[PDB]
């Protein structure tokens, strides 16, 4: 005589009924996340509601079309999804679910962009350690939950994620975004494992990234301020994410092989683009 | 007739005082709660015409009430009077309905505060009961919160939410809500509590006070469900 | 975007300017008054005071409310109050909290809470929670914060005994040396109180001299975590005075998103011109449960404000035909002074209906005496209410005094005398029953000295 | 004329909207976007130039030109949507563009103008900020700027 099945069919009717704008994102998000963890929040709780794989897929693609998502709706976001990767479905995982589609990516360059258009007072854009914990325990309960079936797609997902943020006319290169979001995405990406990746994301990530810290370095500032953690972090985080990069070695028909005997460190020599820029 | 001639056209001491004999005299009655019950509704009636001072009154019924709260029929009597009060919504006299559901707020605090010493809903103040009629009240109490219109206010609001959570928990075992509502009026009250029909501008509905009330008496029902 | 502004340079304002000259350089009403409806039927619907007032200036004009009444306006207006009357409760204190707050404007709530921070600290933070620590010399600091080299961030939880309404915190630095104040605060609330969830982006306060960080949505919140930046080119930080402004659960544009706004359309379309008033009113009519949410809106407390717009538009729904006004008469006595003033416009006021309205009128008065005779539906027969016997005297005298159509004695039965009569001696003196019954009899014998 | 030809090609449009954009990839100290007052004055002397070098041939071109820059200012991922740029800057090529006469522009980049700065006007209200820090011009002077050249615009028949 649970109630639990109950509030599972009107949690699934409500999600999949906010696509016609009919029900609050925040609202849903906080009491589903309230009802769940009754059972003080943790990375390692599993929800007593469980979702629907349309309902994610539908909260995934209303999240990425909703423009000016506040902190609390950020926040709020990735403790239910965090939520929504320690659930489980009746064979496929949420996890892979969750980073299959890009609705994700677009969901996580939305957060570290950190537009903001509702700021009349634009003066940091940095979201709080509360906010870099919660981005960091959803990325670290993504890389558990993907570490025994597949961490290929988690860690291709990642350097997509990079790559898109460090393009041009990303918030890697332009500067806008919570600089500690990202430096904490960088760092948590610093300790991952790319040795199934593929070789085009990862000549992709490592060629737009050479670009930007190129033109980092030869267009900065002309003064600087005497007075901690600065987007200088952020461009050496990013020189350690490929100096680990390169480092890894490439076996088979070299395309979608790492595989723990040449390196992609030839396949960037190979790239007159990348070695001027790195030279320069 | 002691009661209904001396604290209502008393003085508050002897009042007072003469609602303490009552209550040590005949606390452990087993026909203390039905008295308690009849005299709520032939005081507190909308058709009562009797000019007393109701609010006074009213807080020696209150004293008097967690005095015999030893006694078990104080409880499942003014459940009862509960249950017969908001029967039309299987009129409704909604200042008495107020009345009896705030004592009986009261009384389960006083429960709740004899449990601890033997917190969500702190932001007010500053026994074992059987199955079938507290399911009874209880989703009639649901009925009436689904069913709040200009006509209703917030404060009844967040107290039947309150008593709700309270008699919810206090029944063994607790009751689920299941054979609380049905998918439409769970939905109603999802839809209700965080969709946007009712939930637009600095107006949501109830207001963030009634909002924090259903969402705690959920957590509350969900909490003595998973026990 | 006009929807969702408050009323009294603004955006508002802006939106409220181009809307005005839209509709002043706007050829054909119709095509202004289109999109409109459609705003009101496809919303439920967000109804501000500002659109109010820019509706009510772009229905100015009689060709306004005519095409208005023509593509279906007043039938969407009297929809959308039946729809939003049913859909927001009431937020008005009612009696409850009344009689619960003194069993136990916005106040402080920081003394009655505890603070705590997750750091050992060299001293504790409570000397920041009292309501007004001294502050005319400002020697040291009242609280002071060492930072570590690798740390930047300090958290301050403050836990209240009980949730309260937050609504704006105030953070005062060391007013004599702010090189301590915190570049930036991050503000998160708890309404549980254990579950920390962060407030806004953190707003950067280095060079204030105060801190207020207002909320627009009040929030219920038990604790608040204010997590403060390191300072610029200070490794220490040094605080004064923390409040916790807000309200407890017991103690213009609140009412302008509610029915209110649709019923002073309602108003403003039957008092505005007198021409096209009773026609667009035979639209205004038929619309499901109309009647019964007017009284049940005039019957709430926010109607205090507005109760002249619900009586006229009330009394003009009601002469607008016969039998809306019988139904809304039998809702009134079966099922204030605002109502004696409807009863007394629907009495005294001469139309073809009125015959039937004081029929109606002596039928409820003949039953009420027959129940108190013999002693849901019936409860205002249980009782009625002797301002309404008294009214219902007021209208047979100013309907004798004044010249009728209808035969007025022949409405008048001497059974009816014998029934008021034996109810006039069925109670005590004390009451005011008696003197409404009485003073009806009164009128009975002024139009009958044969009752005499 | 030099100022017609400095107005047609959409290179011109391009290195505004660089500038407005407030981009700065190279600021590790990203604080606050405003380009100062001598920067505003020397932008506002550029289009006063223009608008006195194309008076008397053609403004049409001009008005164009400065409705066109707004629309992509204001367009889906843009300066004055994102809040990122100099904010004294945009605040003063709205002030400029207020006193301009747009009496012969096309239908169709003013439709187009009037639909982007309605929807990030809209969405600006709606989606605001949940606190408000207490202590001028802000982006509120912006968005009352786009209001009034809107309003200004909807006039002219």
């Amino acid at each position: 005589l649970s109630s639990v099945p109950m509030l599972n069919v009107c949690f699934n009717k409500l999600f999949s009924m906010l696509q016609v704008h009919h029900v609050q994102l925040e609202s849903l998000l906080q009491l589903w996340l309230t009802l769940s963890l009754n059972s003080l929040y943790n990375a390692n709780r599993i929800p007593v509601i469980s979702l629907n794989q349309a309902s994610i897929t539908s909260f995934l693609t209303v999240l990425a079309w909703y423009p000016n998502t506040l902190l609390r709706t950020w926040c709020l976001v990735l403790h239910s999804l965090t939520l929504m990767t320690n659930m489980q479905l009746n064979q496929e995982s949420t996890a892979h679910l969750l980073v299959s589609d890009p609705n994700l990516i677009h969901v996580l360059v939305k957060f570290l962009s950190g537009t903001s258009p509702h700021g009349t007072n634009q003066h940091s854009p940095q979201v709080g350690p509360t906010a870099t914990q919660a981005m960091q325990e959803f990325l670290t309960r993504l890389q558990v939950h993907l570490s025994s079936t597949c961490p290929q797609i988690f860690s291709e997902f990642l350097l997509k994620l990079i790559h898109i943020l460090s393009t041009e006319r990303g918030a890697f290169q332009t500067g806008q975004g919570p600089l500690d979001a990202q430096v904490k995405l960088l760092e948590f990406t610093l300790e991952q494992n790319f040795e199934v990746v593929s070789v085009s994301t990862i000549s992709a990530v490592i060629e737009s990234v050479t670009f930007l810290v190129h033109h980092y370095i030869t267009c900065s500032d002309k003064v600087m301020s005497r007075s901690e953690m600065t987007r200088d972090q952020l461009m050496f985080d990013l020189l350690k994410l490929v100096n680990i990069l390169v480092q890894l070695p490439l076996s088979g028909n070299r395309e979608y092989s790492a595989r723990v005997p040449a390196y992609v460190a030839d396949l960037v020599l190979a790239n007159q683009q990348i070695m001027s820029q790195i030279l320069s | 007739e002691l009661f209904k001639h001396l604290c209502i056209s008393g003085t508050p001491k002897i009042r007072l005082h003469t609602g303490l004999l009552l209550v040590q005299l005949c606390g452990g009655e087993r026909w203390w709660g039905q008295f308690l019950s009849n005299v709520l509704q032939e005081l507190y009636n909308s058709e009562q015409l009797l000019i007393f001072p109701q609010d006074r009154v009213f807080m020696l019924l209150s004293c008097i009430g967690q005095r015999s709260l030893s006694n078990s029929g104080v409880l499942e009597s003014l459940l009862n009077l509960l249950d017969n009060l908001l029967s039309p919504l299987q009129v409704l006299d909604i200042p008495m309905i107020s009345w009896v559901v705030m004592l009986v707020s009261r009384l389960l605090d006083y429960v709740a505060t004899v449990e601890d010493e033997a917190n969500q809903w702190s932001f007010i103040n500053n026994f074992t009961l059987a199955h079938e009629r507290c399911i009874s009240v209880v989703q009639k109490l649901v009925l009436f919160l689904l069913s709040m219109d200009f006509t209703c206010h917030a404060d009844l609001l967040l107290f039947v939410c309150k008593v709700l959570a309270r008699i919810a928990n206090a029944t063994r075992p607790t009751i689920h809500l299941c054979e609380i509502v049905n998918e439409p009026q769970l939905e109603r009250l999802l839809l209700l509590l965080v969709g946007t029909d009712f939930n637009r501008g600095d107006i949501s509905w109830g207001g963030a006070w009634a909002q924090y009330s259903l969402t705690c008496m959920l957590q509350d029902i969900l909490a003595g469900e998973l026990l | 975007a006009l929807g969702l502004c408050n009323s009294s340079i603004s955006v508002g304002d802006g939106l409220f300017t181009i809307l005005t000259t839209l509709s002043k350089k706007a050829s054909t009403v119709h095509m202004m008054l289109q999109p409109i409806l459609t705003y009101m039927a496809c919303g439920t619907c967000q109804l501000s005071e500002p659109l109010l007032w820019f509706i009510l200036r772009v229905l100015d004009t009689s060709d306004a409310l005519k095409a208005f009444h023509d593509m279906g306006g007043v039938q969407l207006i009297c929809n959308n109050m039946v729809t939003s009357t049913r859909a927001i409760v009431n937020t008005a204190r009612s009696m409850v909290s009344t009689i619960m707050k003194f069993l136990d404007g916005i106040h402080n709530f920081a003394p009655l809470g505890t603070i705590t921070s997750s750091s050992p600290t060299a001293q504790p933070a409570e000397v920041l929670l009292q309501a007004t620590p001294p502050h005319r010399r400002a020697r040291s600091a009242a609280w002071s914060y060492i930072f570590l080299p690798e740390e930047a961030w300090c958290d301050l939880t403050i836990h209240l005994p009980a949730a309260v309404l937050l609504k704006e915190i105030h953070i005062q630095p060391h007013l004599a040396s702010l090189a301590t104040c915190p570049s930036s605060v991050s503000v998160e609330v708890s309404a549980d109180g254990v579950n920390m969830l962060p407030l806004s982006t953190p707003v950067v306060t280095s060079g204030l001299t105060y801190i207020k960080i207002q909320l627009v949505k009040a929030e219920v919140a038990s604790a608040v975590c204010l997590r403060l930046h390191r300072p610029r080119d200070a490794s220490t930080l040094g605080l004064s005075q923390i409040k916790l402004l807000g309200l407890t659960a017991f103690g213009e544009d609140q009412v302008s998103k509610t029915s209110i706004g649709w019923l002073r359309l309602l108003h403003h379309c039957l008092t505005h011109i007198s021409d096209l008033e009773g026609m667009m009113a035979s639209a205004a009519a038929p619309t499901a449960n109309l009647l019964q949410t007017c009284a049940a809106l005039l019957m709430s407390p926010y109607c205090g404000m507005h109760s002249p717009n619900i009586e006229v538009v009330l009394v003009k729904i009601g002469l607008q035909s016969t039998r809306i006004g019988l139904k809304l008469i039998d809702i009134l006595l079966r099922n204030s002074d605002s109502t004696i003033d409807i009863l007394y416009q629907l009495g005294t006021t001469q139309d073809p209906g009125t015959k039937d309205r004081i029929q109606a009128l002596l039928k409820w008065v003949s039953d009420s005496a027959r129940v108190a005779a013999m002693k849901t539906v019936e409860y205002g027969l249980l009782m009625p209410s002797p301002s309404h016997l008294h009214c219902v005297a007021a209208i047979l005298w100013h309907s004798y005094e004044l010249l009728v159509e209808y035969d007025l004695p022949a409405l008048l039965d001497q059974e009816l005398f014998e029934l008021l009569f034996n109810w006039s001696m069925s109670l005590p003196c004390n009451m005011v029953l008696k003197k409404a019954v009485d003073s009806l009899l009164c009128s009975m014998c002024h139009v009958h000295p044969n009752y005499f």
